[PDB]
């Protein structure tokens, strides 16, 4: 809550595309870290509510490299596992361990 | 601007005529949809010269101001070959 | 005092009369007046034509809080008379996109459990594929994710577990709440049987080549002389072509193909050949690099 | 009770009828000439003639 997106993080640096590897800034990856707190000791009501805005985040802006995407597939790896679906569950394990 | 309203007084049970058929479909044309008459488009004035008739067309130049075309009897009678029917 | 016809009298010469269309708030007022009596009147008919004169006019100008209020019952009670399913689901779904104030972050989510059993009461629709990929749909209330799973069911209908739901689990079907607000039992069930005859029926044209009649009664579960009842019906509505064959005791449900259309499809497969052909010789030379590496 | 209009429905005995075969070729051919009398409720003969004119 003290970083947040854009506010204590952003000055003059550039942007890296959050911490999916290596270097990075606090801007997308705070957001998708907040998305696996809530998943992961609350329910998953309040989950996807910041998820979805993760997803159309990567799909309107993304990077060369995979590392955001297998980032992206943890968080949706740990969504479908407590829910009843194995159908989605099984796709979105296959393109996590891509 | 020269003459006004003011110096077309006199004419005012006439004057009221012109604003039926010009102000009002100009500023509100939705009142003739509603009772469904069409609005009149050619109007005709005549009588006695002298009286002013000219001036109508001058005080309405001076007030609402929109583009306005003078259209005298002998200046589209210019010939040549079909001319006429043409200027109009 | 209990005075119908004469309150609408008064109004009635006035609706025409009112204006032309200068005031906002309170040109809305006036003419969602006169349907709240036409239909206390016994008559339908009357607020039709004024619905058509005051969706036009509010089409391109935004609705404002005293304006919706009407908007929630005149819309959909003019449908409840008619019996239309198609009209129903339009004006549920209009308002959703809308500035929404009046809408809820969680009494309006059950709603849309209504919107969707709607659309199974109607021919099907076009509406159908849109509300499977909404996020409010695969949320909070667990009967949205029940009306959505029936969705997946239409082609794949069996009927087994159909005649199971229609006499054990009926939250949405005979009573109503947040949408039509219930009438009776008789009423919801008259063409709910008909629809769900209408889904197995569907999947058979598109699907089965021929079935026995014996086999139909025992999946739509009728009888020798209510089988062909829905049957027939389809064909003369120009949804389901098929051929009754009775000495056989079997239904044709293929369709016959003419000369010109078994040669038609000939032509695309032809055609389709050259397009496989076409991307295999194309991934001979992509795929030569890491060969010749 | 008008008799200049009854001689037009008496045409339309005919014309009807013929209308309410449609109802019954729905499902195309392949349909019981008997189980075409019980619903029109008319004699197998009478139905026969009917079909034929058609």
């Amino acid at each position: 809550d003290d970083l947040k997106a854009q506010f204590q993080e952003l000055d003059s640096k550039k942007q890296r595309n959050n911490g999916s590897k290596d270097h990075g800034d606090g801007i997308l990856l705070i957001d998708s870290e907040i998305a696996r707190t809530y998943l992961l000791k609350n329910d998953l009501v309040k989950a996807r509510d910041l998820l979805d805005d993760l997803e159309k985040t990567l799909d309107k802006k993304d990077s060369i490299p995979l590392r955001i995407t297998n980032s992206f597939y943890s968080t949706n790896s740990q969504y479908f596992k407590f829910k009843n679906d194995f159908n989605s569950f099984y796709y979105t394990s296959l393109l996590y361990l891509s | 601007g020269e003459i006004t309203f003011d110096g077309i007084g006199g004419l005012t049970e006439q004057i009221r005529e012109l604003r039926e058929v010009i102000e009002l479909p100009l500023k509100n044309p939705e009142i003739f949809q509603r009772v469904g008459i069409k609005p009149p488009k050619g109007v005709l004035l005549y009588g006695p010269p002298g009286t002013g008739k000219t001036l109508l067309a001058k005080a309405v130049a001076a007030t609402i101001g929109a583009n306005f075309i003078f259209s005298p009897a002998s200046g589209i009678v210019d010939k040549y070959i079909g001319e006429s029917a043409r200027i109009i | 005092e209990g005075k119908i016809d004469e309150a609408a009298d008064i109004l009635c010469e006035l609706q025409v009369e009112t204006y032309g269309s200068m005031e906002m708030s309170e040109k809305i007022q006036f003419i969602l007046e006169q349907m709240e009596l036409s239909i206390l009147k016994g008559d339908y008919s009357q607020a039709t034509v004024l619905s058509r004169k005051i969706l036009k006019k509010t089409f391109k100008n935004p609705k404002y809080e005293s304006l919706k209020l009407e908007y929630y019952n005149l819309l959909v009670k003019i449908s409840l008379h008619k019996r239309e399913y198609l009209e129903v689901a339009q004006y549920l779904q209009e308002i959703y996109q809308t500035d929404a104030i009046k809408s809820d972050e969680a009494k309006w989510k059950p709603v849309l459990s209504h919107i969707v059993y709607f659309l199974v009461l109607s021919p099907y629709g076009n509406l159908q594929n849109d509300l499977i990929h909404k996020i409010q749909n695969d949320n909070n209330l667990k009967k949205l994710e029940s009306q959505e799973s029936l969705v997946k069911l239409f082609t794949t209908n069996e009927l087994m577990r159909w005649p199971i739901v229609q006499k054990t689990y009926e939250p949405v079907l005979n009573e109503d709440d947040l949408a039509f607000g219930g009438e009776a039992n008789k009423h919801h069930w008259e063409d709910l049987q008909k629809r769900v005859i209408e889904h197995n029926l569907r999947v058979i044209s598109e699907y089965y080549s021929r079935i026995t009649l014996l086999r139909l009664n025992e999946l739509l579960d009728l009888t020798e002389s209510q089988t062909e009842t829905y049957i027939s019906d389809l064909v003369n509505q120009g949804i389901i072509y098929a051929k009754v064959n009775r000495p056989a005791k079997i239904v044709n449900f293929e369709k016959p193909k003419n000369s010109s259309q078994l040669l038609n499809e000939w032509s695309h497969n032809v055609d389709e050949l050259l397009e496989h052909i076409e991307t295999i010789g194309h991934l001979i030379t992509k795929e030569e690099i890491m060969h010749g590496l | 009770g008008d008799e200049l209009t009854r001689s037009h429905f008496n045409a339309l005995y005919d014309t009807l009828l013929e209308s309410n075969l449609c109802k019954i070729i729905e499902p195309f051919e392949c349909v019981e000439i008997s189980h075409i009398s019980k619903i029109i409720g008319l004699d197998t003969q009478q139905v026969e003639g009917k079909l034929s004119q058609m």
